């Protein structure tokens, strides 16, 4: 079944939006083990784990469309410094994939093809609910508790 | 009739309770606040078993339970707020209570009114549940009181 | 209930479709297990079944949607003399049928019938996924593989 | 190998039990969508059954090395009420037997005894788990009543 | 967007006014004894709440206010076939008012609750769907008989 | 613990190399479950899950050695258009890793850190005999099996 | 197995100054202890058996070269008066010990004593990892909770 070069194109845009946004969870996650935040490490590396499927569902198909997937392009990264640098660059980032999914979704609909609307609809929320609503909760958390508090509770059990 | 429009009335004070206490909890959950949303969503689902208790009782004594109405909710901004908005609604739970077990004891009612008796024993729990959170906001700090809220991260 | 006339009709089509594909694939399996290739009559045979259920499925919501289910008509049916013939011809099928459902996919959306769209998105990718991308994996591994070794896998243990 | 006469015989029975299948899934579906479930099992497993002989006829057609004619299916008669498609399942089921009958005779007279074993299988399910059950049906609905029939057939609310 | 919160709200006005509705009618069902009719009303209530915390979920996560002050009016009945009649009307316009606010939610591109409004439809149509069987089951085996059904086991 | 510039420099360049190499087993082992080889799909993903072990191991030291890891940069891909393309380039591939892996280690040694040292020398165990071994005994396949009788045994289950 | 006098000498070099390390920690365990600080008594506790274990390697391995142990002999306890005082001096000695393993592990490679510089990378990976990362994971931790948290989450349960 072969697929529409825009539907391609649009499916390797969000493929190395999906591989960026793995290797730099891959990065924040490495770092905060470093720093010795052990939960929010375990968060966020789980998150890297849900990316690499994401790029693995979105990757399978763009093969099914017989499209060349593109995995050699790679966005620039946004490393923060410290823990709320950090998850601000996340939410920030996570935010872009969202506006790059919606566009997608729609290209989808408009392209009469509804399997790969069905797999970026699920992208679609999985981003929304998995990622990007545990990065505004974190930020406002940062906000409420403090910084101490939320470095404490991040850090668990030393 | 007199007991049937008071147990209407508390039954309606109930359903507000209900709808507060379950908005209060997803509004936790949605800040990240997991131990306290999960204890609110707890009492929510406590204040909807006492609701059926109560419609169950409304229906043996052939009235006609009224879940039209629904008292004003006082939704908070934020956590203290929330907290002393619950504590608020208790307060007036427990006065309408206290008046309908009167009122019960009055009329020679007895199985509705141990029904009211323990429905004011867990709201008057609930009181000193919110009471001493609002102390314990207080004596800790509202930092630490939310990260304690937040529970696991 | 009271489902558009337009809707029913599609409904119907898909059916006919759903139906003429499960006697194309009971016949194949059975002709495959009398050919003596059991680990390829196997995958026929539950895909037969796949396509029964889905049968179901169309029927059941047609009969939601007060209308008469045409389970009497019945397409032309495409029956091979060899397993690369009866691979091809399965994945012809399933092509057509996939842009019939494709269509009908369309037609739900325009007449804002969502539910009958709900299910027809799942026939369409379960139709993709599990039929049509199988069929094209098989027609391209006997290419690669070679008839004799691919009827040698197909018949699995002798 | 096999004869030009049994082959044939083979071919409208299996006619007869696409068509006795798509039958019952119809009905079974509308049985279903009506809120009669335990009628709606019965009929569900009972095409099962049409569709495992379909398929055991379909065998034997294809180890006597001739063609299954799966795309050929006869007139159907659907029901509008429960004792309609009771009646039509069971005048279905009357046609499909004698034409069996017929089929066993043939195989017989063609000394085919391994397709007329697989017929007098056939034969005794037809006669046994569908017509007899379908007669009891009929004779149910007239005993209990429509309206006790139906709450029977409803199941659990 | 302000028009899908505003959809959003509504629906969950809809949701919750189907909530209370559901419960009463599975309390007086108990209370007249149709012990099995009580227990799926009970059961049909308890899912139209989750769908309402799901629906509540949804609207904070778009920043937004639920509603739930606000409930539309309870259509009670007197006996059994008005109970189905009642659930089965709400159940309309219910019905048509998700069908509006999937249409206006696919306008906006606003997709994730978009999916979970297509959820809500199709647990709606199936409601529909059992509401109008079981009216057509009470007129097709007579009352009496559909209330004993009800009832189950004595 | 302070952390040479030499060590990180190489240390980065070793990231970079593992990851262009998850990069690439991801690719070739999606396209090859696209065609159908189950068996060297499920080796090829598993084989890329240890190259991202292998990539966490290398941010981990240098994050440790208080460098910064350059996750961002990804070296030239090499993509097959058939199984053995795909040996070949996998191949191809380790053999540049082996050899810069030794030039690591040599200069891990030659800079008295040692930890670094033994990480590498573990990497190295770890490519030459789970990566190279596996790559080279599969172009001999290839060449003694034959293409359709090694694209067989690749595909397995049909 | 008599090996090189040197090797024997910078063994017990070593022998002592995990012996010392030993002794720091059980006093430094035992106040934390004291203090109340429950979390840090297990860790700090878990950590000089762990001195104590590499105590037992470095002996068998001096009584194996025909060397008599150093034992009576034992290096100035830097002991702390709060926690990040207590830290640090342990980090400081980790330090001091790295640099002292790998003094070790160069003059064993020089010497061709190969089985010991096994036995010495082993202490310097669990010195780098177990013990110094830790501690200065710790005393970033310090830095980051502040001191009031820090010491909450060091005192655990109450
Ligand atoms: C207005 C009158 C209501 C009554 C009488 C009522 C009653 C009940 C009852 C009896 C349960 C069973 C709990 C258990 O057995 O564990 C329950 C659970 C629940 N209720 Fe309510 N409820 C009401 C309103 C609501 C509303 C408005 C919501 C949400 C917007 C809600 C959300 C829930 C949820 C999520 C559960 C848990 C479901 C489960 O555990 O399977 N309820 N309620
Ligand atoms: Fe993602
Ligand atoms: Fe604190
Ligand atoms: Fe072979
Ligand atoms: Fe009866
Ligand atoms: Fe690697
Ligand atoms: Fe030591």
């Amino acid at each position: 079944p072969r697929g529409s070069p825009k539907v391609i194109s649009v499916l390797n845009g969000l493929l190395t939006g999906e591989l960026t946004a793995a290797d730099q969870y891959f990065v924040h996650a490495r770092m905060l083990e470093n720093w010795g935040f052990k939960v929010l490490y375990e968060r966020i590396e789980h998150e890297r784990h849900d990316e690499l499927d994401h790029a693995g569902l979105l990757i399978n198909r763009i093969l099914f469309l017989e499209g060349v997937p593109d995995v050699a392009s790679r966005a620039a990264l946004n490393i923060g410094s410290d823990v709320p640098k950090m998850m601000a660059n996340d939410l920030a980032y996570e935010l872009q994939v969202v506006d790059e999914l919606k566009a997608a979704i729609a290209l989808c609909e408009s392209e009469r093809d509804y399997d790969t609307r069905r797999i970026l609809v699920h992208l679609l929320e999985e981003t929304e609910q998995d990622h990007v609503r545990w990065l505004e909760v974190q930020v406002g958390l940062i906000d409420k508790l403090g910084l101490k508090n939320y470095l404490q509770s991040a850090a668990g059990e030393i | 009739r007199t007991v049937l429009a008071a147990l209407n009335d508390v039954l309606r004070h109930q359903l507000t309770a209900i709808n507060q206490y379950f908005l209060h909890a997803r509004m936790m959950k949605n800040w990240g606040f997991n131990a306290l949303g999960k204890h609110e969503y707890k009492e929510s689902i406590e204040e909807m078993k006492a609701a059926d208790k109560l419609i169950e009782r409304i229906l043996l004594l052939e009235g006609l339970p009224n879940l039209q109405d629904l008292g004003k909710l006082l939704i908070g901004e934020n956590v203290p707020e929330m907290l002393k908005n619950d504590f608020a609604m208790e307060k007036d739970a427990h006065a309408d209570l206290v008046k309908t077990i009167a009122l019960c004891e009055k009329q020679a009612d007895y199985v509705s009114r141990d029904l009211l008796s323990e429905f004011l024993e867990e709201c008057e729990e609930r009181m000193d549940f919110y009471e001493t959170q609002l102390e314990l906001v207080k004596k800790m700090g509202e930092q630490n009181y939310l990260q304690s809220a937040v529970g696991a991260l | 209930x009271x489902x558009x006339x337009x809707v029913x009709x599609x409904l119907n089509x898909x059916l006919x479709x759903x139906l003429t594909a499960x006697x194309q694939y009971f016949x194949h399996a059975r002709m495959x297990x009398n050919w003596g290739f059991x680990x390829l009559x196997x995958x026929x045979x539950x895909e037969x079944x796949x396509e029964x259920x889905x049968a179901x499925x169309l029927i059941x919501r047609i009969l939601x949607l007060e209308g008469x289910p045409x389970x009497x008509x019945x397409x032309x049916l495409x029956i091979g003399x060899x397993v690369p013939x009866m691979x091809x011809n399965d994945x012809a099928x399933e092509x057509x049928x996939x842009x019939x459902l494709x269509x009908x996919i369309a037609l739900c959306e325009x007449x804002x019938d969502y539910x009958x769209r709900x299910x027809l998105x799942x026939x369409l990718e379960e139709x993709e996924x599990x039929x049509x991308x199988x069929l094209x994996v098989x027609x391209g591994x006997x290419d690669x593989l070679x008839x004799k070794n691919y009827l040698q896998s197909x018949a699995x243990x002798x």
